[PDB]
RNA sequence: AAAUUGAAGAGUUUGAUCAUGGCUCAGAUUGAACGCUGGCGGCAGGCCUAACACAUGCAAGUCGAACGGUAACAGGAAGAAGCUUGCUUCUUUGCUGACGAGUGGCGGACGGGUGAGUAAUGUCUGGGAAACUGCCUGAUGGAGGGGGAUAACUACUGGAAACGGUAGCUAAUACCGCAUAACGUCGCAAGACCAAAGAGGGGGACCUUCGGGCCUCUUGCCAUCGGAUGUGCCCAGAUGGGAUUAGCUAGUAGGUGGGGUAACGGCUCACCUAGGCGACGAUCCCUAGCUGGUCUGAGAGGAUGACCAGCCACACUGGAACUGAGACACGGUCCAGACUCCUACGGGAGGCAGCAGUGGGGAAUAUUGCACAAUGGGCGCAAGCCUGAUGCAGCCAUGCCGCGUGUAUGAAGAAGGCCUUCGGGUUGUAAAGUACUUUCAGCGGGGAGGAAGGGAGUAAAGUUAAUACCUUUGCUCAUUGACGUUACCCGCAGAAGAAGCACCGGCUAACUCCGUGCCAGCAGCCGCGGUAAUACGGAGGGUGCAAGCGUUAAUCGGAAUUACUGGGCGUAAAGCGCACGCAGGCGGUUUGUUAAGUCAGAUGUGAAAUCCCCGGGCUCAACCUGGGAACUGCAUCUGAUACUGG
């Protein structure tokens, strides 16, 4: 029982740290059309493990730097 | 100051400032002695300074002048660093 | 807050009896009811669609004594309620005290019955109500109080109520000088010469 | 501290008092935590005129809240008659 | 049971027509202003401009049950002696009722104001982990024993003042050790270390250095873990305009280690890596406090954020800390700056965006009022004191709602006015005349409710060594209202004291004379006026609103005229000169699976007020209020799997 988002890994140049786009399908308020709106997040990865392109899953912990409050639960898919 | 309360209360706080300043300087000075003995590379001088620091900073927490948790950081931080030497 | 003018100038503009003088003398002796009021009356107009809606509202207003700011408020209420908004609007004018007085026949006209009401001659359920727009409910008694049984006005008025038609929705008990507003009147009970759809059309422009 | 008190409402010269578990620093009519009952001092006396919630007041006195002068009197008086 | 029942067009392009398309009008609303007019009341509202400058008064104190105390003015006492034997004039006394100044405590971080700054160290919705929290409350224990000061006060002294300087003097719940020490902190553990304060009311014994000890109750003090409240911090989404602003960023983005914070953290620093943000609008410029709400709309929308309530920010401008549970502090401190005053020229003093008020600006916005009686707040055991919060009054048709200014009767239809085909018509049952009524205003009389409590007395039970005291519960007596000459009720006199404003060419309800002659003027748009003007000015009549009526300004509407709902592009405005093509949008058919979109159900939240429904209370209404519905949202959980997606 933890709230846990999923996403995929649009950078990993940083040391122990990755960047992770979360997609979501929003109805536009006026026009009714469902839209891809993206939510980027800096994420704590211990062990430098996650590659670029990789699907992943993340949770909200305490603050770890200026940007990061999000830490990497597990990888799902990869190396693609 | 217009109000009687305010005149008085400015005097009281200038008294307490001069007092608190002294107690704060003292408390730092004993903490500086331990970081001096750590930088020397010197286990039992630094352990002797830690035992003279310790009763001061725990009292100054009780008197109000620092907080309980600041006291504890100062102990924790030195206790760690004297254990890295010996 | 009240029409103080000539009462038969009003009756000529509608082309109708608005009941604004009692019927001690009948209507066609006094004025000229066919001819419209003032200098240019005998000339016809082609009266427009706004015109006939206005002309009908002002007929209803001038019967019951009500001014526009207050009538507009009755209309808002009447629409707010659940029901035909024409039928509701005529319920709220037959609820008024100054009218209910006159329909029991303590006033000769609505302008008399309004002077009763204003001058603290009327109680409702024992309490002295002295404001014309008071909305009487089902199973209220209205009744005259004890100075105002001894007036000539009220006795001579009760003679004139026997020659007019009887309302169904009131039970009058005229020796005591009281009577019971029993239920709200339906559209059938009221005069069918009043078109109400015209008033509702008017405001919903 | 937390209190239990009367906030004034109503028109002019015809008050009406809600009963409000506030923090005491907040202004009389401002920010309350709960509302708990009411009190009409102009009431007809054929038709209610005071209703407290005794089950939720006693909860707040439990957790350690004060009461006014007046709200005390209103509790004394709504345990006599009812 | 009920909680939404909702949608009107017209004028103007043409010789005429249909279409396109602009302009204009009819509605609602307002913190409004201006003009003409003006009787009463009820409930609201009232510097939108210069976050310009402010004279004067008031807006934060309280505590003697923490302390040393006497300068006041109350008594009392020894005692001079009024001396007229007790009627007390004048000398002492902190002896006690009290209490100026001083130490100390608690409060001056609340309450009150304003919207300048702020497009995010903000707001709204929903989540979260790494925190502190005076007053209040639950539990658990502690409260032993010593020290040196200094304000006051005394003596001298400097300064024009503001404010100070010397040398002595003394106290505490002021301040500092020591003892004490665990479910507290540091530590892997062994171990190491951390506090405190007394004051009151009464008292049967019993001792005394007659002070008290001693018993008891109330009350405070210290530590620890809880609770409640309040606050801090983080993440996701939502939160104006501009691309004739496209590249921005080096504590910048991440790491390791030190330092810092109540707490996580580039918060800070040293080293290291070279990142981070951006067409899903970075950066830059302009504008703006945000929300609940409000106005408009059939709705979807658009406009707005005045009063009431929540959050934020600011306190003459800029900077900074100190005290403290809490401030980087409207009526505190220090610094710089501008402005204003005082000065013996050395130096000083101040900050209405608290309430009234003044000037100034401005189309425009109020009394230098009464009271803490009620509800809150601060201090106090309490009495009580304080409270420009608040409750009331004043001013103003600024707005909403109610009532009034009479009622019935009254004809050849008076006069006078106006028109007239000179017959008469109209003002008009209008007036006069005759009957009746007296609301509201004016003059008299009575009179609720907002008051709950607190005090002075007894009575019982608790409390205890005690019928003291204290506390809890009932009883009796005298009391507490600013508003206020109150609401409301009764009596008196006499129709008496109380109607205007706009309009009448069409749109648009209402028409005729006289003057005027493209002049004077009118006008929202079409347009009217050049000698018969229903369009100008006056008169008579009429229409519409009515204590108001009009003009102007502003928003929505109408406007399907920015079209999601709901428009178009051959010739009316509108298809890039044609292609290729990256991001983007969309994607044939079938089985399985997933359950993101989607749908259903449940829980949590969506502040109160507002809106809507059903009720209740003010004579009615506005206004106030009980219950509901609603808050179309967001999150979590459990199902469904046709469609979309994977």
């Amino acid at each position: 029982k933890i709230r846990t988002l999923q996403g995929r890994v649009v950078s990993d140049k940083m040391e122990k740290s990755i960047v992770v786009a979360i997609e979501r399908f929003v109805k536009h308020p006026i026009y009714g059309k469902f839209i891809k709106r993206t939510t980027k997040l800096h994420v704590h990865d211990e062990n430098n493990e996650c590659g670029i392109g990789d699907v992943v899953e993340i949770r909200e912990c305490r603050p770890l730097s200026k940007t990061k409050s999000w830490t990497l639960v597990r990888v799902v898919e990869k190396a693609v | 100051a217009n109000i009687k309360s305010a005149k008085k209360r400015a005097i009281q706080s200038e008294k307490a400032r001069k007092h608190n300043a002294s107690r704060r300087s003292m408390m730092r000075t004993f903490i500086k002695k331990v970081y001096a003995a750590i930088e020397a590379g010197d286990k039992a001088a630094a352990q002797k300074a830690f035992n003279e620091m310790q009763p001061i900073v725990d009292r100054q927490a009780a008197k109000g002048l620092i907080h309980k948790n600041k006291a504890a950081r100062h102990k924790a931080n030195l206790t760690a660093q004297i254990n890295k030497l010996a | 807050a009240r029409y103080l003018g000539p009462k038969l100038k009003l009756s000529r503009r509608e082309g109708t009896d608005l009941f604004l003088k009692s019927g001690v003398r009948a209507i066609d002796t006094k004025c000229k009811i066919e001819q419209a009021p003032g200098q240019h009356g005998a000339r016809k107009p082609r009266l427009s669609d706004y015109g006939v809606q206005l002309r009908e509202k002002q007929k209803v207003r001038r019967i019951y004594g009500v001014l526009e700011r207050q009538f507009r408020n009755y209309y808002k209420e009447a629409a707010r309620l659940k029901g035909n908004t024409g039928e509701n609007l005529l319920a709220l004018l037959e609820g008024r005290l100054d009218n209910v007085v006159y329909r029991m026949g303590f006033g000769a006209t609505r302008a008399e019955a309004r002077q009763l009401v204003s001058h603290k001659a009327i109680m409702v359920n024992g309490r002295v109500v002295n404001i014309a727009s008071y909305q009487v409910s089902p199973n209220d008694v209205v009744s005259i109080r004890e100075k105002a049984k001894k007036q000539s006005r009220v006795k001579a008025a009760l003679e004139l109520a026997e020659q007019r038609e009887k309302p169904t929705w009131l039970e009058v008990d005229a020796g005591k000088m009281e009577g019971t507003f029993k239920r709200k009147p339906e559209r059938s009970d009221l005069s069918a010469d009043i078109n109400e759809h015209l008033i509702v059309e008017l405001y919903s422009k | 501290m937390v209190t239990i008190r009367l906030a004034r409402h109503g028109a002019k010269k015809r008050p009406f008092y809600q009963v409000v578990v506030a923090d005491s620093r907040n202004a009389r009519n401002g920010r309350f935590i709960e509302r708990v009952g009411f009190f009409n001092p102009i009431a007809s006396e054929k038709e209610e005129g005071t209703r407290l919630d005794l089950d939720r007041i006693a909860h707040w006195v439990g957790q350690g809240a004060t009461i006014s002068d007046r709200v005390a009197a209103l509790i004394k008086e709504v345990n006599k008659a009812a």
